């Protein structure tokens, strides 16, 4: 079946044999080849259109840098916590040899909850000016490994109401380890990071939105091509 | 107990070689490099695992 | 990886590792920090796999106590480089680079050679230390030297390969020397005369 | 099992407060200090038994080279069991057998 | 001697997870995996993995001289593709409990008659026997983990001249 | 009490542009990171049958051609499907199936690949903002998922086994050749010419 | 089915010896060495590099030579008069020759310059008898007698002098 | 005196087998260490 | 099987030379004979050295 016509025919055959998630009878017809177990639920597998412009990195804590292991840190930031779900990271590099990552979070639970609700409910064109102040928590040493292929890793998100599953590409993996600051460099350390960072929520500019749409035009041109 | 050892290091002021003697005192945690010709003395702290190479490297770093 | 200290002798039972192109033995905690794992909890995670095994922990205690003096990656690399049997008087930056060279390469070369790929070396050091302690605690019999499953036989292939590698390196050196001698004339050497 | 500093990850060493007459565990690279719960600072066993029955795995019943017996399991009361002698192999080790059933995997002896 | 890249590919395909995704506290029961003496990863269900690798080797997908060893006591699963390992062939006994042919030699008179003829009924030699899953090579390290019968007569349960076979009464049953 | 190092209070008034999301997770901001196997590929681009048919490549190497065919037929794709009512809908050839035991499987066509999930803690997903040099978190990666073929009899597994078995069979680097003359003839003739020009050069230099 | 007797075991062993032989390990090892090992040994160090920052006008010239394919040939005898002909082991034994074959290497020379080559003969490798590169691998049974070679000879050895 | 307590448990079986007395062990320790260590020993009727 | 201390599992040849040895007994007996040969070939040199020293 090396014939290009055969490959194309296989492609349309695979496309046509997709099982309707609402079809309970056809879903029960499908049986696991080895487990011999009926199917219960199904989800469509689709890519995500609004997120391809952004760049996604899998961030992990290595060893003692675990937030669960750091009991005082967890107690201060809350024993899922919205503060963790709204944290900010600031990579700063003095020189090629010296590098670290700065972590910021919202200490107040009410402010973090309001910010998380506003961020997760962005489906309209009205955003309130939430001047949220982020407080520094800790710094970690960082190393990065890049993926040779574009879609080497992909994260899967679900949507039960639409019976879909949206996946997003992962560009690289960032690892963080606990770093003990040398006592002889605290003078420059105090001049590197900041005690607070203020985030202001504003609607994206028209030019930046057009740039992001042009970037997304590679994936979906039917709904985003410039005219 | 102070330990006196003859070392083959090179003095950076007189340029004579094989005229360096390392004196380390583990009791007071100190190490002295003295030039047998220049009579210059270099003092640096030492640890439990310190060796004459450690004091020599410390002297090299101090020199530059 | 030698385990010093006899039964009820030699005070602590320190563990000193031996590295290639290094004149003196080095305690295991120092080399672990040199690879880039400075906290002690992470090192214990790398070595042991059961926190209830207090015997191996108390065996490891003297090593941690001895290596407590070094508490950073760069200082550990400098300590490794100082004894690296290289030229005397090497600057601190060049000493650290020499240590990185001798640590990435020539240290368990069969595992890897590329940069940023040293976690596997740390895990293998943990495995070796685990095996050493496990046999020291008499929990397992020492590996049988006569076990025929641990032997290999070199047939005509490997023997001829070794000999040919030696001879071809000799031929390459001869070509190099002839090229250096003959470039002085700036002539278009046939390259059919350089070879012997 | 010994603890470590929760912010420095280094080993915590026991310490005594002269003014308070209390045992504490203090890190050496940091000022962190935590109260000690147990008074057993150090313990050394001259004669030990650990490593005798601890050598158990869940899938030891998949080894074909192990003999199969018919001893009665206290838990499952199965008719099939696998037995082996002590994993600890000191020169003065006893030759007692440890029997493992295929369902509950409980280790027991015929003593 | 064989390249180890296909072995690593198969191991990664069949669920082995690399070292950077490993934490000793978390995977307190996983099995280490060695390939040619280097620790390459960990696995949580070594039984199905060793079954799959052995079946692949018997089907000819993996080179028959590749050594597959499982050390259940030490929780290790070693693989060797090195050069210079002395091996020898052995018959294969069907040890699957779910199979009706349990406890019997896989080779049958059909294979013998095919060998005698010299061809299959839609060249049939020793290599065909090895790749058809009736004979396999084992080295000195894989022999540690197998139970061998001396003769096909040993596979099933008063003369002064004939010799005496071992009683082997210590084991209630053999597999 | 490790006193806080930073007490300057300096603050940045940076405002980040955020775009509305086509979908929103419900009940939990959880995502599963899945490693992509070699036999499975993702084609985010909409399926274009004519370029696909016109760009099929044929190679002499049977193993490479079979691997390419397998990855192409197993690649996850999508295309625009014209609805019977005249509208346009996104149609995909890939689905996720959950069995009665609770396990999940990735399905492409008739092929089914099982999912092996390992729980991972302190693993999160972030969004990179390179122009501002800061990282904005997105959600939490709770589980790492591996994709495994369902059974031996699966066509994908058999094709992979065939490709890998025949890949290591082909090994012949040295190329044979026929010698018609003495292999040492070139060296001796060139040495003779070199000695001749040495003599000529010595004479010229003595005459120069 | 039917039971397997001892005679069937001997049938299987006969099949084994029909395919493998008694000295198969020597021949297999040598075939592996000749087919792939020599090329990899050459490619272990595939570059010889010389550089020169000529100021005698900064002209940095790099002279680099690369090693290419390995070409092997059947064993050949070169007489004193100059004629070359195929060599068979019996002639080597009778005349105290060495049963070896030439090895040819491709060398490519490059002249890198920044202002700021064919099959060369490297040696002769002795050939193991009855291996893949021996002249007796072919020739069937009848021609083996014309070459004064015993059909019972199994190979697996070299002929040096 | 120091608060640091140093105690050790003697195997009753071998202690009986060697026909030794707790008082004898305490006396030996006292003789080898004079009065530098305060020593208390459990009675023979104790469980351990 | 593992952990088998029966007489036939640790080198007790039950048969006689007339009756013939089973393969396991054959291998164990070969091991013992090899030990005998090695012991002779090693002790001869030590005894020779001892006698030379005594004579001198
Ligand atoms: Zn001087
Ligand atoms: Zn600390
Ligand atoms: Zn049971």
């Amino acid at each position: 079946d090396t014939n290009p016509r055969s490959q194309l025919h296989s492609v349309e055959r695979t496309f046509d044999e997709v099982i309707d998630p609402r079809n309970k009878n056809r879903l029960q017809s499908l049986i696991h080849p080895r487990k011999k177990i009926k199917a219960v639920k199904a989800w469509h597998f689709f890519p995500d259109t609004s997120t391809f412009d952004q760049v996604f990195h899998s961030l992990k804590f290595v060893g003692s840098a675990s937030l669960s292991k750091d009991r005082p840190l967890n107690e201060q930031l809350g024993q899922v916590n919205a503060s963790i779900l709204t944290s900010l990271f600031k990579p700063i590099e003095i020189n090629p040899h010296n590098k670290w990552i700065s972590l910021y979070a919202v200490t107040d639970k009410l402010s973090a909850e309001s910010f998380r609700k506003s961020f997760n409910s962005i489906k309209d064109d009205n955003i309130v000016n939430r001047h949220v102040i982020y407080d520094h928590i800790k710094d970690f040493d960082q190393m990065f490994r890049g993926h040779k292929k574009l879609f080497e890793d992909f994260a899967i998100s679900f949507d039960d109401i639409s019976d879909r599953a949206f996946f997003v590409p992962i560009v690289g993996r960032l690892e963080l380890k606990k770093k003990r600051i040398v006592p002889g460099l605290v003078d420059m350390v105090n001049r590197t990071n900041y005690a607070h960072i203020r985030m202001d929520l504003r609607n994206p500019s028209t030019q930046e939105t057009a740039i992001r749409d042009s970037r997304r035009e590679q994936y979906d041109p039917v709904n985003y091509s410039s005219i | 107990i102070k330990q006196k050892l003859e070392t083959q290091f090179t003095c950076l002021f007189c340029n004579h070689d094989n005229s360096v003697v390392c004196t380390l005192d583990k009791k007071n945690s100190i190490g002295l490099l003295e030039c047998k010709k220049c009579n210059l003395s270099f003092q640096a702290p030492i640890n439990s695992l310190s060796q004459p190479i450690d004091i020599y490297s410390d002297w090299i770093d101090a020199c530059e | 990886i030698k385990l010093y200290g006899r039964e009820d002798k030699g005070t602590g039972r320190t563990i000193k590792a031996t590295l290639p192109y290094v004149k003196q033995d080095i305690p295991i905690v120092i080399v672990f920090r040199a690879l880039g794992v400075v906290p002690d909890g992470e090192i214990l995670q790398h070595i042991c796999y059961d926190e209830n095994d207090w015997q191996m922990l108390e065996m490891l205690k003297p090593c941690i106590e001895e290596g407590f003096v070094i508490q950073d990656k760069e200082v550990a690399l400098d300590f490794i480089g100082r004894r690296g049997s290289a030229a005397l008087g090497i600057r601190r930056e060049k000493r650290i680079q020499y240590a990185k060279d001798i640590l990435q390469k020539e240290l368990l070369p069969h595992i890897t050679q590329e940069e940023g790929f040293e976690t596997r070396k740390t895990f293998f050091l943990g495995y070796m230390v685990n095996r050493l302690l496990l046999c020291a605690l008499e929990r397992k019999d020492q590996d049988d030297r006569d076990h025929f499953g641990k032997k290999r036989l070199d047939l005509a292939g490997p023997l001829l390969a070794n000999l040919f590698r030696i001879l071809f390196r000799k031929l390459t050196r001869e070509i190099y020397r002839y090229m250096q001698r003959c470039i002085e004339t700036d002539r278009d050497f046939n390259l059919n005369l350089a070879v012997k | 099992s010994f603890r470590f500093c929760l912010e420095c990850n280094n080993m915590l060493y026991p310490k005594e407060d002269k003014e308070n007459q209390r045992l504490l565990y203090s890190c050496r690279n940091c000022d962190y200090t935590e109260l000690a719960e147990d008074p057993k600072v150090y313990r050394h066993e001259l004669i030990t038994n650990i490593g005798e029955t601890a050598g158990i795995v869940d899938d030891i019943g998949q080894d074909p080279t192990l003999p199969r017996s018919d001893k009665e399991c206290p838990e499952c009361h199965s008719r099939d069991c696998v037995f082996f002698q002590s994993q600890q192999r000191r020169k003065d080790t006893n030759m007692t057998l440890f029997y493992v059933c295929l369902n509950c995997k409980k280790t027991f002896r015929d003593e | 001697g064989s390249p180890s890249e296909p072995i690593i590919n198969f191991l990664e395909e069949w669920g082995m997870e690399p070292l950077e995704d490993y934490d000793p506290a978390q995977h307190t029961k996983s099995t280490r995996i060695f390939v040619n003496g280097v620790w390459t990863g960990i696995h949580r269900d070594p039984s199905m993995l060793v079954s799959t690798m052995r079946d692949l080797r018997r089907s000819g997908a993996i080179s028959p001289e590749v050594s597959i060893i499982r050390d259940i006591r030490e929780r290790e699963f070693k693989i060797f593709t090195d050069v210079g390992r002395v091996y020898r062939p052995l018959f294969i006994v069907e040890d699957d409990e779910s199979k009706d042919n349990k406890g019997e030699l896989r080779i049958t008179k059909e294979h013998i008659r095919k060998i005698q003829q010299g061809y299959d009924d839609d060249v049939y030699g020793w290599s065909s026997l090895v790749t058809s899953g009736v004979i396999e090579y084992v080295d000195g390290e894989e022999e540690e983990t197998i139970m061998i019968a001396m003769t096909p007569e040993d596979l099933q349960t008063n003369d002064t001249a004939k010799r005496i076979k071992p009683e082997m009464s210590t084991s209630s049953h053999h597999t | 009490h490790t006193k806080s190092v930073y007490d300057n209070g300096e603050t940045l008034d940076i405002s980040l542009p955020i775009h509305p999301k086509s979908h929103i997770p419900q009940g939990k901001q959880d995502r599963w990171v899945v490693k992509l196997p070699d036999f499975l590929d993702i084609n985010a681009e909409p399926f274009d049958p004519r370029p696909f048919e016109m760009n099929v490549k044929t190679h002499e190497d049977k193993n490479q051609e079979l691997l390419d065919k397998l990855i192409a037929v197993n690649t996850v794709r999508w295309r625009y499907a014209k609805s019977e009512t005249g509208g346009i809908f996104k149609e995909t050839n890939s689905q996720i199936i959950q069995w009665e035991d609770g396990t999940y499987s990735l399905r492409v066509g008739s092929e089914i690949f099982d999912m092996f999930t390992t729980n991972t803690d302190d693993n999160y997903l972030v969004s990179e903002h390179n122009e501002e040099g800061i990282l904005m978190t997105e959600s939490t990666l709770s589980k790492s998922v591996k994709l495994v073929p369902a059974s031996f009899q699966s066509t994908t597994h058999q094709k992979l086994a065939k490709a890998l078995s025949a890949k290591q069979k082909k090994e012949s680097y040295a190329r044979s050749v026929v010698t018609k003359e003495d292999p040492e003839e070139r060296q001796r003739r060139l040495e003779s010419q070199e000695n001749e020009r040495y003599r000529l050069e010595r004479r010229r230099k003595q005459a120069e | 089915d039917d039971t397997i007797t001892t005679e069937d075991c001997w049938t299987v062993i006969s099949a084994f010896f029909e395919e493998k032989g008694l000295v198969s390990q020597q021949l297999d090892s040598f075939d592996e060495f000749m087919e792939t090992s020599i090329q990899d040994l050459v490619w272990e160090e595939p570059r010889l590099i010389l550089d020169q920052p000529a100021q005698h006008d900064n002209i940095n010239k790099r002279y680099e030579i690369r090693f290419g394919k390995i070409y092997l040939s059947r064993p050949t005898m070169t007489e004193a008069d100059g004629t070359t002909h195929a060599m068979f082991p019996q002639e080597a034994r009778l005349r105290n020759l060495t049963y070896s074959s030439p090895v040819y290497l491709d060398m490519e020379k490059s002249m890198f310059t920044s202002i700021d080559g064919n099959k060369v003969h490297i040696g002769k490798v002795p050939i193991m008898l009855r291996s893949k590169f021996c002249s007796l691998r072919t020739l069937d049974e009848v021609d083996l007698y014309k070459m004064k070679e015993c059909p019972y000879d199994m190979g697996g050895y070299f002929v040096i002098n | 005196q120091s608060p640091w307590l140093l105690r050790l448990e003697l195997d009753r079986a071998r202690m009986l087998d060697k026909q030794l007395t707790m008082n004898q062990v305490a006396d030996k320790i006292s003789e080898v260490f004079s009065d530098d260590l305060f020593v208390m020993w459990s009675e023979d009727n104790a469980d351990k | 099987t593992k952990d088998d201390f029966s007489p036939e599992s640790k080198g007790f040849v039950e048969n006689s030379y007339l009756r013939g040895l089973t393969p396991q007994e054959f291998f164990f007996h070969a091991m013992a004979g090899r030990e005998g040969l090695i012991d002779t070939a090693v002790k001869t040199a030590e005894t020779g050295y001892i006698q030379r020293r005594l004579v001198k």
